[PDB]
C-alpha cells in the first residue's frame, strides 16, 4: 500500500489577542485505505502549561499566549505507515 | 382540485463504460469522511425529480397563488420515436447512420431491488425549458465500505440479471404509476406565531411566579409573588405548545465584512457522526433562516442553495448562487442559528443562585408543532423513505414527499453490437464494438391533487408576481443567444392561514 | 411463510413460602437506588420468553439464513401428566409417595390484573435442551416504595381472589393465544450506509459553502465560496435523512491493558434518574457497538451480555461471558460510544470565531431513521408495553416484540394439604402441612410468520455456519458428562438488503 | 420445489471455414495416442452446458444451502434480435453495414443424427457474467481413424442435407425441451461413514 | 463452473451412466443447436462458369440468445440439533468482492463452489 498524506487546512494561523483560541483541521489527511490514528504535537512555542497533544482529527487550541507556535500532525495507516506535516500559528498581543 | 402537467423532451443516450460494469472506489486516497466503494454501470436512467421538469413558471405561480396544498396522485411515463445511430470514423472524419435493427433495453425497477439513487439531488433531469435536449445520466451506486475497501455484505448488482424490455425504432415504452397516500405539502405561511395565540384583551386565570425577592428595609428579602399574565406580560403566559425541534447551525452573512477571517466551512459546520465518519448536515431539520430584519444572514448549511445559469462547479462566489430562505416557518420553527431556548442547570437555595444553559440541540418533545421545509420550482419533488425499523416523521429533509414506494428507477441502455469477429474461434471476451448511441422522446405526465385556497381574511394577501417595471430581459425566458435561465428560487408559501 | 415450533419439557414445582404471602423489602438496609418493597407469593409461573425455549440451534440457522423477517402469530400452551408427590421424613430418611387426590391450581392472568414480571429477563424458562428438567420459578412482584417503606398507593394482590382451575393427576390444562399485529423483526443487515445513498457518478445541482476566506496579498480575506458536491467531497453532500437517536455510553476494551485503572463501573455509567434514584441504562437505545476495525471495544452497558455454561453469578471474568455486538446497525444508528455529531454553539463575526460542541445525547428529529436491536437465540422474545398515555416506538430495549397484550402469565401452585389437626377446635391459623411438590409436562407451540429472503444481488451473501474443522466437542451439543452448552450468541442479521 | 433460471446473452457468429467443410486430421505427424481424423464444418453451435450459464453465484448459494437434491425438468431456448452485417474493406479501412435480406440458418438436431460434442467440456458457453458478449464456437467432429487415416466406416455428415430454419432480421427462433426422468443430484455430504 | 449433463453413449450396456466429470447422464440430452450465416456470392462473371463459386461477401451475424431452465428441488429437511455447514462469503474487508467485476470491468470466479454443504446420515 501507499503511505498516508497528512494535510492541515490552515498553515499560517494569524490569531491575536484578546482572541485566545484558534483551530487546526487535519481531517483532510488522505490515503488509499483509511487512517487509523491522528497525533498532534507542539514542536515549539511559548513556555506554558496548557498543552494539547491529543489524538483527534480537528485540533482545538485554547488559552494561547502571544508568540510563535509550530504543530506537527502525524497520521497512521492501517498497515502502520505514517506521514507528518507542520502547521504555523502566531498569537499577537493586542494593539 | 386537480391539475395535470405534461412534459416531453428529447434525450440522447451514449454507451457508458464501453458496456462494462466497473468497481469504483476512493482507493486513490481520500479522507475518512470521503471514502467510498461502489459500481459504475453501463446503464443510464431517467430523472424527473424536480418541480420544473413538470411545471412551467406560470403554472407554478398559478399553483402557489391559489392553493393551500397539493400532492402527486399518478404518473404516466413514455419513451417513443427511438432511434439508434452508428458512428464510424475514417480518415479523421465522422459518419453517423441509422440502424433499424439495433435495440435499446429498458428496465423499470418496480420492485425496488436496486439501490435507489433518485432522491440525492443529482443533476440530470429533463431540462426545465422544453426545447432543451439532454444527455441521459449514467447509473452508479455505492455499497458498504471500510476505508476504500469493500466488506462481505457489500452488494454487487448486475442489471442484465433482471428481465428488461427491448426496443428498436418504432417500438415505444409506457409505464403508469400511482402515488401512495402522502400528506399535502403546505403551500401557505401562518398568519399567527405560536407565542401569540391568546386573546390579548382577557387576562389568564392561571398564575406564574413574577417576583422572587422584595424590598426589606435597605436591602431585599426572599419572597415569592405571583401574577396572572395579560397583554403587558405576554411573554409569561401559560401555553399549550412548543416550537419544533432544532439542531443549531452557524450563521454567515451575505456581507463578507460581517464574517470572520478564517476557514470554518468545515470546522464550524453542523455534522452528524456515523460509523467513524463525519457528514455535513445539509440542509438539516427545518428551521427559520433568520429572525425578523436579518435577511442578510443564513445558516451555514441550513438552506438549499441553487446555482444561477452557467454557474461553475467549485468555489463559486456568492453572486453566482441563489440562497433560499425559510423565514415563513419562523412562526412555529426555531431560527436555525440560535438556541432552542434555555433550561435550568442547578438547584438554587440560600447560598446558590439559579443557573441556566442554552440548548443548542432539541429532540422532539410532546406538545411540539412544526412546519416542514418548503419546496421550490427548481427543487426536489420526492425521496424514497429508507427501509428501516423506525423513521420519525419521514419528510425528506431537502423538502418534498417522503415515499415508501417512490416512482421506480427507469434504466435504459444501448444493446452492445459486436464489431467484425475473427474467423477462428476465441473464448476471450469480446472487446470490439460498433460505436453507437440512441436518442428519442420522453414524456412524463403527472396528475396533482389540490386543496384550493379558501381564505375569509378581509385585507389582500401576498401573491407571487413578476416585476411590472421595464427590463432588458424577461424573467424565466431565453436571452438573445437562446439560453434559458431561472433568475430566482420560487417557493410555495405566499398564501396565509392562521395557526 | 410459516414455521411452527413445539417444545415439551418436564417441570418440578415445590411449595413456596410454605404457602404464605410475605411482604419483602430492602428494609435491612440498602442504597437509595436499591430500595424496594413488594410481595413474594406462594405461586410459581411459566416462563418461555427466550428464543431457545422454542428454536433448536439448527432451526434458528434455518430461520436466519433464509428470512428477512419473522414475527409470532399464535401459541398453544399445555400442562399434562401432572403428579403430586408427598414427602415424609422419618428416622433421617426420605420417602416419596403419590397422591391422586391432591390438586395443583392454575391461574392464567388473561386480563393482565397482576404485575407482569415476564419481560425483565429473569432466569427460569424451559431449558434450551429438551432433556433438561427445570424447577418452576417463584412469582413475586414490586410496588411503590419510599425508601424501604410502602406508600398508600402500594398494591397488594392476593391470587386466590381470582378464579383458578384445579388439576389432579389425569387432568390437563390447555390455553390458546393469538398475538396482536406487531412489526416483523428485521433479520437482515443493510448493504448501504445512510451517508452513501447517492449516485457517485453525477454531481449534485445544489451548492454548499466550501470556503470562507481566500488569499489576499500576503494574508487571507473573508470571502464565501460555494461548490456542488460530487464524489470527491462526498461528505458535504446534501442529504434527506439523519442517523437514529443516541444516548452515549462509555467505551471499554476486551483487552484489560487498554482500560483505566480505577473503579468506574458505576461512576462512569450511563444512567437515568427517576424519583430521586438512579438506574443503569442497560442496554439503552439501539446503537452500534463499535466502529469498523474496533471489534475489541464495546459500550460499558450498551450490549446484552450472556454467560457461558456454568458461569457464576458475581464478578465473573470476561472469559466467562459472551458479549454480543450490534455492528450490523452501524449503517443507520450512531456508534454507542461516540458523539451523535456536532452542533454550532455561538454566532461568528469579524472578531469572534465559529465555535462548535459535541452532542452526546440526541432525541428524535424529523427525518431520522434507525434499526432496532437484534434478537438472539438465547435472548428475549417479547415484553409488555407499559400501560401509559404515551410511548414512543415501543420496541423493548433489550430486543424483541413490544406487545400491548403479551402472552399472559400462567401461574401455578400446589394446593395446601393440612397435616393432622388437633381434636379440639382452635381458631388459630393452620400452620402444619403435609410436605409435597408436583411435577409434570409442559408443551409450548408457537406459530411464526416469515418474510422469505428474495435478494437479487449477484455475489453470495453471508450465512450463519458451523466451523467445518475438527473439534473435541461439537457446538450446541452435550459434552462427555451430559451438559448442554451454547458456545456463542447467535444474532439474526446475516442476510442483506439495501437502504 | 421448483426454481426457474433465465439467461440472456449477446452472441456474434463469424463465417467459419469461408463456408467450406474440410477434412482435418493429425496427418502432420502425431503420437499414436494423439492421432485423429474428422471434419471441421462451417457451422457454429450453442453451448450452455455449465451451471454458471444459468445460476448466478447467489442463486447457487441459495440452491446448495437449502436443498438435498435437484435435477433439470425442462428448457426453453430462444434466438431473437438477429442482425447480419456485411464487412467491406477499401483503402485499408473497415466499413460495416446492415443487410436485412441475408439470413442465418438454424438447425436443431433433435433426432441426434450428428456426432454430439456437447459433453466434452469445451470452452464456448454463454459467459457466466450476463454483460459479456461471446463468439459462437465452430462445430467439428471426429470419426474412426487408423493413425492419421480414415477407414471405411468413417462417417461424413453434411449438415445442409438436413432441413433447417432460415432467419432474417426480425425473425426469431424458439425451442422447448423436456428432460427425461433422471436421478436427483445429491447436494449433501453424509454425516456417517 | 462445471458441466451440467452428458449424453450417455449409445451402447448395449452402460453401468451406472453418471458422466464421470459430473452431472446428469442423459439418453436424449438437450439437442445441439447449430447455426450458420447463409453464403452470399460476390459479383459473378457475366459469362457462365461451372467452377465452384469462391468469392463471397464478407459477413457475420449477431443477436440475443436466452435459455430458461426449470429445475426440480428436494428441500432440505434436517432434524439434526446443532447447526449445519453453509456456503458463505467471507465477512471481512477486501479490495474486491468475490464474484464481482474488478476496476477494469473483468468478471472473475475466485473459487470452485461445490454442492455438498448440507448433511444427511447414511
Ligand atoms: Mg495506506
Amino acid at each position: 500500500n501507499r503511505p498516508p498524506i497528512a494535510i492541515v487546512s490552515p498553515q499560517f494561523q494569524e490569531i491575536s489577542l484578546p482572541t485566545t483560541s484558534t483551530v487546526i483541521d487535519g481531517s483532510q489527511s488522505t490515503d488509499d485505505d483509511k487512517i487509523v490514528q491522528y497525533h498532534w504535537e507542539e514542536l515549539k512555542g511559548p513556555l506554558r502549561e496548557e498543552k494539547i497533544s491529543e489524538d483527534t482529527a480537528i485540533l482545538k487550541l485554547s488559552k494561547l499566549v502571544p508568540g510563535n507556535y509550530t504543530f506537527s500532525l502525524t497520521v497512521v495507516d492501517s498497515d502502520g505507515a505514517t506521514n507528518s506535516t507542520t502547521a504555523n500559528l502566531t498569537v499577537n498581543k493586542a494593539v | 382540485d386537480r391539475v395535470i402537467t405534461t412534459s416531453t423532451r428529447t434525450w440522447a443516450l451514449p454507451t457508458y463504460n464501453n458496456h462494462l460494469y466497473k468497481q469504483i472506489s476512493s482507493q486513490s486516497g481520500a479522507s475518512n469522511d470521503n471514502h467510498y466503494f461502489g459500481y459504475s454501470t453501463p446503464w443510464g436512467y431517467f430523472d424527473f425529480n424536480r418541480f420544473h421538469c413538470h411545471f412551467s413558471p406560470r403554472d407554478w405561480q398559478r399553483l402557489i397563488n391559489n392553493n393551500w396544498g397539493f400532492r402527486p396522485k399518478r404518473l404516466n411515463f413514455k419513451l417513443f420515436n427511438i432511434q439508434v445511430k452508428e458512428v464510424t470514423q475514417n480518415d479523421g472524419t465522422t459518419t453517423i447512420a441509422n440502424n433499424l435493427t439495433s435495440t435499446v433495453q429498458v428496465f423499470t425497477d418496480s420492485e425496488y431491488q436496486l439501490p435507489y439513487v433518485l432522491g440525492s439531488a443529482h443533476q440530470g433531469c429533463l431540462p426545465p425549458f422544453p426545447a432543451d435536449v439532454f444527455m441521459v445520466p449514467q447509473y452508479g451506486y455505492l455499497t458498504l465500505n471500510n476505508g476504500s475497501q469493500a466488506v462481505c455484505r457489500s452488494s454487487f448488482y448486475c442489471l442484465e440479471y433482471f428481465p428488461s424490455q427491448m426496443l428498436r425504432t418504432g417500438n415505444n415504452f409506457t409505464f403508469s404509476y400511482t402515488f401512495e397516500d402522502v400528506p399535502f405539502h403546505s403551500s401557505y405561511a401562518h398568519s399567527q406565531s405560536l407565542d401569540r395565540l391568546m386573546n390579548p384583551l382577557i387576562d389568564q386565570y392561571l398564575y406564574y411566579l413574577s417576583r422572587t425577592n422584595t424590598p426589606s428595609g435597605t436591602t431585599t428579602q426572599s419572597r415569592l409573588q405571583f401574577s396572572q399574565a395579560g397583554a403587558s406580560d405576554i411573554r409569561d403566559q401559560s401555553r399549550n405548545w412548543l416550537p419544533g425541534p432544532c439542531y443549531r447551525q452557524q450563521r454567515v452573512s451575505k456581507t463578507s465584512a460581517d464574517n470572520n477571517n478564517s476557514e470554518y466551512s468545515w470546522t464550524g459546520a453542523t455534522k452528524y457522526h456515523l460509523n467513524g465518519r463525519d457528514s455535513l448536515v445539509n440542509p438539516g431539520p427545518a428551521m427559520a433562516s433568520h429572525k425578523d430584519d436579518e435577511e442578510k444572514f443564513f445558516p451555514q448549511s441550513g438552506v438549499l442553495i441553487f446555482g444561477k445559469q452557467g454557474s461553475e462547479k467549485t468555489n463559486v462566489d456568492i453572486e453566482k448562487v441563489m440562497i433560499t430562505d425559510e423565514e415563513e416557518i419562523r412562526t412555529t420553527n426555531p431560527v436555525a442559528t440560535e438556541q432552542y431556548g434555555s433550561v435550568s442547570t442547578n438547584l438554587q437555595r440560600g447560598n446558590r443562585q439559579a443557573a441556566t444553559a442554552d440548548v443548542n440541540t432539541q429532540g422532539v418533545l410532546p406538545g411540539m408543532v412544526w412546519q416542514d421545509r418548503d419546496v421550490y420550482l427548481q427543487g426536489p419533488i420526492w425521496a424514497k423513505i429508507p427501509h428501516t425499523d423506525g423513521h420519525f416523521h419521514p419528510s425528506p429533509l431537502m423538502g418534498g414527499f417522503g415515499l415508501k414506494h417512490p416512482p421506480p428507477q427507469i434504466l435504459i441502455k444501448n444493446t452492445p453490437v459486436p464489431a467484425n469477429p475473427s474467423t477462428t474461434f476465441s473464448a476471450a471476451k469480446f472487446a470490439s464494438f460498433i460505436t453507437q448511441y440512441s436518442t428519442g422522446q420522453v414524456s412524463v405526465e403527472i396528475e396533482w391533487e389540490l386543496q384550493k385556497e379558501n381564505s375569509k381574511r378581509w385585507n389582500p394577501e401576498i401573491q407571487y408576481t413578476s416585476n411590472y417595471n421595464k427590463s432588458v430581459n424577461v424573467d424565466f425566458t431565453v436571452d438573445t443567444n437562446g439560453v434559458y435561465s431561472e433568475p430566482r428560487p420560487i417557493g410555495t408559501r405566499y398564501l396565509t392561514r392562521n395557526l
